[PDB]
């Protein structure tokens, strides 16, 4: 029947959602890493003279 | 368990999907917070599918390389904590070329080894380009790290394709007069970030035959950096570069 047509559309939409979540997660993880490294650098900034 | 046990690609099953999110919660301090906001959003930015680059027959190789690297960049470095493609290094080339094709179709973030496989796949069509893996083993604080890039040689000059969090551990223009200088540019980068270089593994040039069944020779040369002299180190790299210049 045409179950395969609706099942393929379903597969494509969920593929697109899963990929969009992966990339939204990738962006967030990148910002966390940057944030944590920045805190680490702030902590050891030398006082100079 | 590979992310793609359900062979093929996306979408993955729930068991795999939840496992990725449980892992996110263990490596990020807010853990579940980030997942709540993404999994709970009813719309999320649309991420274009990066299009594999096409060339004019006349386009010079250094231009092709820029665009191959620009394509590899667009997939983005994988910060998610979950490795999406399983890559078995002792595996016939043609089977690694199938994997590369799927990476181009699924279009998910990648790390250094994926980038190397992709690099080979996207330059098999350039017969005047030599490709060969370069692996580094370094030490930083109580741990050993491994990184790999695709060394390339065009018109007697060396460069590299790859992926890293650092701009100076991946792409290099084909401008280095010698293999020792290419490798030295990576040693400088590792110096900058405080890693101690322990080993360099150089493989043989990789066949351009997308259907080859030979597996990649990842450690034709292994250079133990501490035990070799700086001068014997450079002589070893030049020996390997000669050995490669002969098998053509
Ligand atoms: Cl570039």
């Amino acid at each position: 029947r045409v179950e395969k047509a609706k099942q393929k559309s379903a597969q494509q939409e969920l593929k697109q959602r899963q990929r969009a979540e992966i990339y939204a997660l990738n962006r967030v993880m990148t910002e966390l890493e940057q944030q944590q490294f920045d805190e680490f650098c702030k902590q050891m900034q030398p006082p100079g003279e | 368990v590979p992310f793609f046990v359900n062979r093929g690609g996306l979408p993955v099953d729930e068991a795999t999907w939840e496992r990725m999110w449980k892992h996110v919660a263990k490596i990020h301090p807010d853990g579940e917070k980030v997942a709540q906001r993404i999994r709970g959003a009813t719309d999320l930015p649309k991420i274009p599918i990066p299009s594999v680059p096409t060339f004019q027959p006349s386009t010079p190789v250094p231009e092709r390389l820029e665009a191959v690297q620009r394509y590899i960049r667009e997939l983005q470095y994988n910060h998610t904590g979950t490795q999406f493609f399983e890559i078995k290094k002792s595996r016939p080339l043609t089977g690694l070329m199938d994997l590369a094709k799927e990476m181009t179709k699924e279009a998910l973030p990648i790390k250094c080894l994926e980038a190397v496989i992709l690099g080979i796949y996207l330059t098999n069509s350039m017969p005047t380009l030599e490709r060969f893996p370069i692996s580094f083993k370094t030490y930083f604080s109580g741990n050993y790290f491994r990184h790999i890039v695709l060394g390339v040689n065009f018109a007697g000059r060396y460069g590299a394709l790859g992926m890293s969090r650092r701009e100076d551990l991946m792409y290099k223009p084909p401008a280095f007069r010698t293999l020792s200088e290419l490798v030295l540019d990576f040693e400088a980068a590792y110096g900058r970030c405080w890693h101690v270089l322990k080993k360099v593994k150089l493989g043989q040039s990789v066949s351009h035959d997308p259907h080859s069944v030979e597996q990649i020779e990842w450690k034709h040369s292994v250079l133990d950096v501490e035990r070799l002299g700086r001068d014997d180190f450079r002589k070893e790299l030049e020996r390997h570069a000669r050995d490669m210049r002969l098998k053509i």
